[PDB]
């Protein structure tokens, strides 16, 4: 198609010029290869201190903001990423914020997976690894916050998606038609249509083998906002029972009467 | 909320 197959190689622009890290770079740090030197794993609190030196209160609630800085990262760039969808600009003021409410957290999780292996993911863009073992071994709640991700990274990294894959799925994810509020439930739905489509049609154009990716995918959708739901439920434990984590105020903002 | 809507307004 002319604009089918236009429109996914614009919306994978505005993917690798507004993300990086990407997947592409992620798998380059991983599996060895042209580069040597890997990155420094954290997998005890002695070495979490040496990572933390070189950076410039308990242990739990420092990983915590650590993690609230790549988030507000991570949004203010869904923001930008989300202008460039065609359609997206032209929406209401307020149906612009609700997509990207309901819709950051969901993509944040997604992406996330790429630089995550069953044994770790990478932090501070690639120079570093964090063992999954040693998020376990935190106290709870924060032992059970990043758990649930690498569950859902394993089965949704099966799929072996590439970065133009993903940017469409992400695209996606924030064209969703059913969030709560939304006012042009129309305009919206149509515009998810288009992005769904272009989707539907790459998947069965890059992985002509994988006849059911596009249903899979559907599904992870599903599992990404039931895991966004307990996220933000554990999310209020931790803003309501440990008294030394603050909640960032561009974070506390979305969450704000979010499910 | 004021931000986000402070940065769509870009």
């Amino acid at each position: 198609t002319a604009d089918l197959k236009s429109l996914a190689k614009r919306i994978y622009e505005a993917y690798l010029k507004n993300f990086n890290m990407n997947k592409v770079k992620a798998r380059v740090i991983l599996s060895g290869k042209a580069s040597n030197n890997p990155p420094f794993v954290i997998h005890d609190m002695e070495t979490l201190c040496m990572a933390e030196k070189t950076l410039v209160k308990e242990a739990e609630v420092r990983i915590f903001h650590c993690c609230q800085c790549t988030s507000v990262e991570t949004v203010t760039e869904l923001t930008e990423f989300a202008k460039a969808i065609p359609g997206f600009a032209n929406l209401d003021l307020n149906d612009q914020v609700t997509l990207l409410k309901y819709g950051v957290y969901e993509a944040i999780f997604a992406m996330l997976s790429s630089v995550m292996n069953k044994d770790g993911m990478l932090v501070a863009y690639g120079n570093g690894f964090i063992t999954r073992e040693f998020l376990k071994s935190l106290r709870k709640p924060f032992c059970d916050i990043m758990e649930p991700k690498f569950d859902f990274a394993m089965k949704f990294n099966a799929l072996e998606l590439d970065d133009s894959d993903i940017s469409l799925f992400v695209a996606a994810i924030i064209c969703c038609g059913d969030r709560p509020g939304l006012l042009n439930v129309g305009h919206i739905e149509k515009m998810q249509e288009g992005i769904v489509h272009v989707l539907r049609l790459h998947l069965q154009s890059n992985h002509p083998d994988d006849i059911f990716l596009f249903p899979k995918l559907l599904q992870k959708m599903a599992d990404l906002r039931q895991l966004v739901t307990e996220h933000a439920q554990l999310v209020q434990i931790i803003k309501k029972t440990e008294s030394d984590a603050a909640l960032h105020p561009l974070l506390q903002e979305i969450y704000r009467d979010m499910y | 909320h004021k931000i986000l809507h402070r940065l769509l307004q870009e």
